[PDB]
């Protein structure tokens, strides 16, 4: 029965803490990495003009 | 002849009209003040020109003379142990001169002193066919450092009137009959810092520097003529990895460029180098340095100059057969410049607002050190190490500096900030970091020690921990078996007992190859053994202190172990 | 012969283009005089032939063109120093701002100031007793050092600038500069405050600019206050402490100009000349060799978006002598301060510390309680995650808690001696195993 | 037959070519002397920007630019079926045999289809039916299994006046409608813009 | 001759009064000290043309320097005598030897093999090494890249591969031509020492490009590789293998050049127009249609920040027959090559393996080994996550499976020379750890035949 809810809550702990943190993670830097992707064109296109 | 007239100012960039009989890359004096610049382009007869020094107060019609030669430094007696602006200007002199603790505007001294006396002791015989690099004679410069007078490169002929005596460096010292006529030459050369000092031969770098650091020597390792980068965070004890290197090496002269950096540190090592001394010489670490400073609030444009005197002084001393050690700190701060400029010529930058040249200017420098046999007729073989702080924005090795860098340098000492925050010094990261040399000083070293294996094993144990600690780290330490322990205590070992090493202990600043041998040795034997989990760790202190031993109390502990 | 044209070409936001001029030198100082008689004053940031583009600090809101006129006034941005600037508060032009008298100028410096020479710095090591623990023990301040502050908003990093200059072998003092940069009324009134009650007003120069005051005025203003700072330090012989809040507000109003110039950016928009810019500032700190006096810098930022690698603090961080980072987390348990002492830093702390400086152990005990301190905040994000229940790592957790609790939480008004410090710190290794205390020798472990 | 232009301005795959007035936008050109695969991006006067889809490694100002007349089309009659071309419509086995290499050189242009062929028209109409388009006047049995139907093309709309079973090329006229614009030919090829 | 420069804006310079210019025509400057200069148009207009000096322009006069157009562009003078010569990016002698008088020259661009005349890859190439050979198997035509990274050995893969590459019979042997692109001169001189030293010369041509050369040299040196490969392969008729590295240095170099003509970037900074840049280069390969002669590629790039999905390898990638990939977990675990056979494919060996190309059990024996590598893989990651415990007899056995299988196996060393056989049968010993009921993939025929 220890082992059961020691199993438990390493289980728990992923589920609910561990991959979800990763998950939202990686979709802050997947946006971030976006914007400032058009940010850079944006201002090259301007340079270009310059 | 020409007088120049100022027709635009932009911060440290300068345009001006009737500059046609100058050229690209000529110095020259800028305004009323006649400020130190360069000229970078030329539209017509319009002069676009990179001012070295700050151009507050300085406006349209205002005159610009060229001096007709480009950017260079005085190589000759007395630049051992000084301290130069970016382009080889006497700070001491400066200060003297201008009777000032401050750096003020338009003052143009000599490099060297033109009038200290040196004796000059001749050492060819008259009637000799020289050519360039050919040695004359020589001046002792310091108690071990022969300053060997060399043959200036573009000088051919005979030999027609030598002989010893006390001169100072404008003293005509030789007469060589050339076919252009006679030619008077002086202990002293110029040279464009631009230019690559011209060799014989590249070499192989194969022989490995002695660093006395653990982690570097052993298993990122740096030859002679070799170029590592230390890319690393803020806090990352950059400086601390610096001077631990410039001390402990054994090069023959060290060549130190403040590049847009911290003042202090500069002043730092002005007043600790004469401090160090080496017992089998009895002389200071300052007396086998050169030291170029610009700091980060110096003009922004002499960082680049400041990279190139520096190398350029490097060059100078290799080619004398000498091995020299140049450190770079920060080269971001060059890069930084070159960015700035780009900006303001308007030019497309490529990332991060660095220009689309930054990866070959790069190159350009790199390639400018390694083993190399020099030009003459002895065939002297001489090399450069280049040492490389780089400075990448939260420790993002992505960027496009410490990129293009390792497209071109070939040691990798990656500083990490968790291992800085735990106090884990040098911080190396020894999974990011490599070494391009590892496998031909691994040859080496087994060679003379009579090692490849064991750092090989070494490596492999810290990358087996690295991997069972992803798991670790989401997963929990719960169902490890006996092996997978053993193995994270092995690590362990390698991690606080050898890589971990405390630059300002007496003892630890320094571990010879042998010390570092056995150290190695021990560590292994007590994994090996304890390998043929719970009962074994019960029954290693003595393996922690290996460092701090002054070797017999080393190697004795392979037996305590076995039994 | 006063220099003055009637040719105003153009006006766009806080620049200004003029033509048909002479004589006109980059970076010199102007006085628009409007059309209804009113001055305001700017800078010339660029020239070429016959022309002028200038930046204009106060605004050109209700400017007519054709009836307003520009003088062009023969030198750069100047601030008119004196003893006599001690106590008196000036705004962010470095004009008189409370009614008190005109200060009659014993020179005048171009705000720009002066590199000091390499060769002629003297390395600072003298200890200064904050009465901090987190800073005197293990981040310590010393003398001539530039060691910034990095906060974020709503952070109490002006209770902890206040707190510093209050308490920090000899009865010297610091004569202390402060500079407002942007900020609130109310956030420049919490300083006014306290330097009234310590009365410290007293031996403080002050300048003020707030939020309601033009943006483009921040940037002379952090140059206003480190040309008076080492004007006392070197010419005067006295210990001066600098404190400037918030940079952040003086980088913002660079990336405004730099915006209305239309230049190639750099990072989040910011030019790319920030480092450059930032190193002007800080790098105007330290002690010259034979010089008595000293200039101390405490910079003040926060992190946007709590954000250390957002090219303020970064950049900040890569010419300051270290740091000093408070956290929203320490500061939501009720810390104070609330120092993060794991990401902080002082980059001169080895020469000011150990025997006959603070006492002989120091470094020791600074490099075991890091070691302890992260192992322990280590397992206390353990046992958050996987519960309380190895038993070494059990005693690191309530290490890290009285650590946090007891050593860095003292109280914005509590001023403990080095001594006090380094002998709480002993009690808080006496917590762990002597097994442990491997970055202790024999001969400090036997003694303490 | 519509106006040559002058090249003005090579720089990488981009071609400036003044006196292009007459020429339209997203035509077909043949840059330079070579003659390479080109097309009308912008127009500004008579100024015609013009990317190239080939090398322009030797091309330079001063020489010619042809435009094709019309944007990127197919022939479309007998002898498409079993035929392999690129994506522009170019005849890759009739490139082995005339050409006589194994490589598509630049400025090698040949026709899509064979003009040269002989066919069988055979007539399924009769004349003086009203046509208009799409209606079939007749097929070719042009490969062993697919009838290829000849249509009257779009545009085309009136009444049929002489037509004919018999051997044509896809160039002969084979057919003479009676329009509102007059007597126009067809013949067993078509064009269209892709 | 002309005496007309307006601009000069670091290495590039503005010359007015020209005519008859051509886009990337060859220049020469007479700088006013009588010094020589080359460049190249970078752009050209009525009035005028833009050109890059290889050399730089520092201390050039303007008024007083002049312009000499060559009327064409960069060109390489072919010849059989080419093989055993070391030359530079541009063509010129590096080796000191005695000098060559060429067949014809020719334009470095190339022309585009007609899609129907290209004939499909047949012949089984042996490189020595068992993780290709075997898993990713090389083939006569193919184009077959290497992604590597920094501080991976690259270096050592590309000078075994050159030795030990060879064609099973045939008597006609491989000639190598080897492109050496924005290298480190430590770099160039190894490739040219172990060339040297192993007699891998006498059959090879070198064109080497150092880091330090300009950009436009180092744009010329993978076509002026390449066209001597064409010409040694579709003229002479000889099987001729093509080794680049690095590939991301010549991308780097194209920025360069798009930059001077500001030109605004594409995906993640490179020119928009890198596709057809790099598929123009790498579909200059393959048999062709009535020709004895064969090209063969094997790119090396390294990957920036070691991402797949950055356009350098992931254009080529579309561009090529499948990639070898390098990794950093093998290498610092001592696996020599570090190849990782997971990630990595060939799309062209089932055309090269089997009976009368290799032997009838490769196939079988590679589709066996590689199921059995991923399983093992998983049997040592479940030991780490719910401990020795959770394993049965026959997971043991896939975890020692997999242990073995890199450390054997795929670590074979930089010098070793497997042949085909060696290798089958290194395959079938390792197989042979596990029990008839678990090598499913292979037929009872073969498995009864072969296996110990």
């Amino acid at each position: 029965a220890e082992e059961i809810e020691k199993t438990r809550r390493r289980v728990n702990a992923l589920e609910y803490m561990t991959i979800p943190q990763l998950e939202e993670t990686i979709y802050y830097i997947k946006m971030k990495l976006e914007e400032n992707e058009r940010a850079e064109v944006t201002r090259l296109i301007k340079v270009k003009n310059m | 002849m020409q007088i120049g007239k100022i027709i635009k100012v932009s911060g440290p960039l300068v345009m001006a009209e009737n500059m046609s009989e100058a050229s690209i890359q000529d110095m020259c004096l800028v305004g009323d003040l006649g400020v130190i610049g360069e000229i970078i382009e030329m539209r017509q007869d319009v002069a676009s020109i990179q001012v070295y020094e700050e151009t507050s107060g300085i406006g349209p019609g205002e005159p610009v003379r060229s001096t007709g030669e480009a950017l260079s430094v005085e190589l000759g007696p007395g630049i051992i142990s000084q301290m130069f602006d970016g382009i080889q200007r006497p700070l001491d002199t400066f200060m003297e001169v201008t009777q000032s603790n401050f750096l003020g505007r338009g003052v143009q001294l000599p490099a060297l002193d033109h009038e200290k006396q040196w004796w000059f002791e001749a050492t060819i015989e008259e009637g000799t066919e020289v050519s360039a690099g050919d040695i004359i004679g020589y001046v002792d410069e310091t108690k071990i450092i022969q300053h060997k007078i060399m043959v200036p490169n573009g000088i051919k002929g005979t030999v027609q009137k030598i002989e010893s005596g006390s001169f100072t460096i404008d003293d005509p010292i030789c007469v060589i009959e050339t076919e252009q006529g006679l030619k008077e030459l002086t202990m002293m050369q110029k040279w464009p810092v631009r230019r690559g000092r011209p060799i014989k031969q590249k070499l192989n770098p194969d022989v490995p520097m002695i660093t006395g650091q653990r982690v570097i020597d052993t298993f990122f390792p740096v030859t002679k003529g070799g170029a590592a980068a230390v890319p690393g965070p803020f806090g990352a004890g950059k400086t601390v990895v610096q001077h631990q290197i410039a001390k402990w090496s054994d090069v023959d002269l060290v060549v130190y460029v403040g590049c847009g950096e911290r003042g202090n540190e500069m002043t730092d090592v002005v007043n600790e180098f004469p401090e160090l001394i080496d017992p089998n010489t009895g002389e200071s670490l300052m007396e086998r340095t050169v030291l170029i400073a610009n700091t980060s609030n110096m003009p922004v444009a002499a960082r680049e100059a400041s990279i190139y005197t520096g190398i350029t002084i490097a060059e100078y001393f290799r080619d004398m057969g000498y091995d020299v050690a140049i450190m770079a700190d920060s080269t971001s701060r060059w890069a930084e410049a070159l960015r700035e400029m780009s900006g303001r010529l308007e030019e497309m930058p490529g990332d991060e607002g660095y220009p689309a040249y930054l990866g070959s200017r790069l190159a350009e420098y790199y390639e400018r050190s390694g083993r190399v046999i020099a030009l003459g007729s002895d065939q002297r073989e001489g090399s450069i190490t280049a040492i490389s702080a780089v400075s990448p924005s939260g420790g993002d090795i992505s960027e496009p500096v410490t990129q293009n860098t390792l497209r071109v340098v070939k040691v990798f000492w990656g500083l990490d900030s968790s291992l800085a925050q735990k106090r884990h010094f040098p911080s190396i990261n020894w999974i990011q970091s490599y070494s391009l040399y590892s496998t031909e000083v691994g040859r080496y070293m087994d060679q003379i020690l009579q090692w490849s294996d064991m750092v090989t094993e070494g490596m492999r144990i810290l990358q087996e921990e690295e991997q069972l600690n992803e798991i670790v780290r989401l997963v929990g330490i719960d169902s490890l078996s006996d092996n997978d322990r053993l193995t994270l205590e092995v690590a362990k070992s390698i991690r606080e007992d050898y890589l971990q090493q405390n630059a300002f202990d007496d003892v630890d600043t320094f571990t010879s190859r042998e010390k570092q041998f056995n150290m190695l040795k021990v560590i292994l034997t007590f994994g090996k053994e304890a390998r043929k989990f719970n009962e074994i760790m019960e029954g290693r202190e003595r393996i922690s202190r290996s460092k701090y031993i002054p070797l017999a109390k080393i190697s004795s502990i392979n037996e305590e172990i076995k039994e | 012969m006063i220099k003055e044209y009637r040719t105003i070409k153009e006006v766009v936001g806080p620049l200004m283009a003029v033509e048909k001029v002479s004589g006109v030198k980059y970076e010199e100082l102007i006085e628009v005089r409007m059309q209804n008689g009113e001055i305001r004053r700017g800078q010339v940031l660029e020239v070429q032939e016959d022309k002028a583009m200038v930046q204009i600090f106060e605004g050109t809101s209700g400017i007519n063109l054709k009836n307003s006129s520009v003088r062009f006034l023969g030198h750069p941005l100047q601030l008119g120093v004196s003893e006599d600037m001690i106590g008196r508060v000036f705004d962010g032009l470095g004009r008189p701002k409370d009614n008190g008298p005109e200060i009659l100028p014993e020179k005048y410096l171009d705000i720009n100031g002066e590199v000091i020479n390499p060769i002629a710095r003297d390395y600072p090591d003298e200890f200064i007793q904050t009465g901090i623990s987190a800073i005197d023990h293990l981040n310590t301040l010393v003398r001539g050092q530039k060691l910034p502050v990095f906060s974020g908003s709503g952070l109490p990093h002006k209770e902890l600038a206040a707190q510093i200059a209050r308490q920090a072998d000899s009865s010297d003092d610091f004569a202390v500069v402060f500079a407002a940069i942007g900020i609130t009324f109310e956030e420049a009134e919490f300083f006014m405050e306290d330097f009234r009650q310590t009365g410290a007003i007293d031996r403080s120069v002050m300048f003020m600019n707030l939020a309601n005051d033009p943006a483009i005025e921040r940037i002379a203003t952090p140059r206003m206050a480190l040309t008076a700072a080492e004007y006392l330090a070197y010419e005067k012989g006295m210990h001066v402490l600098v404190i400037m809040t918030d940079m952040t507000n003086y980088a913002e109003a660079l990336r405004e100009i730099s915006a209305a110039r239309r230049e190639v950016p750099g990072r989040r928009g910011y030019p790319g000349y920030l480092y450059t810019n930032l190193a002007t500032l800080f790098e105007r700190a330290g002690r010259i060799r034979g010089l008595k006096g000293s200039v101390t810098q405490i910079p003040i930022l926060t992190m946007p978006e709590d954000d250390k690698t957002h090219p303020i603090p970064d950049l900040t961080g890569y010419i300051t002598e270290g740091q000093i980072i408070l956290t929203r987390e320490l500061y939501k348990s009720g810390i104070q301060p609330p120092i993060d002492v794991l990401p902080s830093l002082s980059r001169l702390k080895d020469k000011g510390t150990g025997a006959g400086k603070t006492r002989e152990d120091h470094a020791a005990t600074m490099n075991q309680l890091f070691a302890a301190y992260a192992q322990g905040k280590q397992a206390k994000e353990l046992a958050v995650v996987l519960g309380e229940s190895s038993d070494i790592d059990k005693i690191y957790a309530k290490f890290a808690e009285r650590f946090e609790n007891e050593y860095v939480n003292q109280g914005f008004y509590t001023n403990r001696t080095i001594t006090e410090t380094l002998d709480l710190g002993w009690e808080l290794l006496a917590m762990l195993p002597r097994t442990e205390l491997k970055r202790i020798k024999d001969d400090l472990l036997d003694k303490y | 037959g519509m106006q040559i232009g002058k090249i003005i301005k090579v720089s990488g795959p981009l071609v400036m070519a003044e006196n292009m007035s007459e020429a339209s936008i997203q035509d077909m050109c043949l840059v330079g002397d070579l003659g390479v695969i080109g097309e009308i991006i912008e127009m500004r006067q008579d100024v015609a920007s013009i990317q190239v889809y080939e090398e322009t490694s030797g091309i330079g100002p001063g020489e010619p630019v042809r435009s094709t007349g019309e944007a990127l089309s197919v022939e479309l009659g007998p002898g498409i079926i079993s035929q392999m071309f690129d994506g522009i419509q170019r005849p890759l086995d009739t490139f082995m045999e005339v050409t006589q290499s194994n490589f598509l050189g630049r400025g090698v242009q040949l026709p899509a289809l064979d003009h040269e062929k002989q066919w069988w028209f055979e007539a399924t109409i009769e004349e003086g039916t009203e046509v208009s388009a799409g209606d079939i006047i007749g097929y070719v049995d042009e490969t062993k299994i697919i009838q290829h139907k000849i249509m009257v093309p779009n545009g085309i709309k009136g009444t049929v006046q002489k037509i004919e079973s018999g051997s044509f090329t896809i160039d002969d006229p084979i057919c003479v409608i009676e329009t509102e614009q007059g007597l126009k030919e067809l013949t067993m090829m078509q064009k269209w813009p892709v």
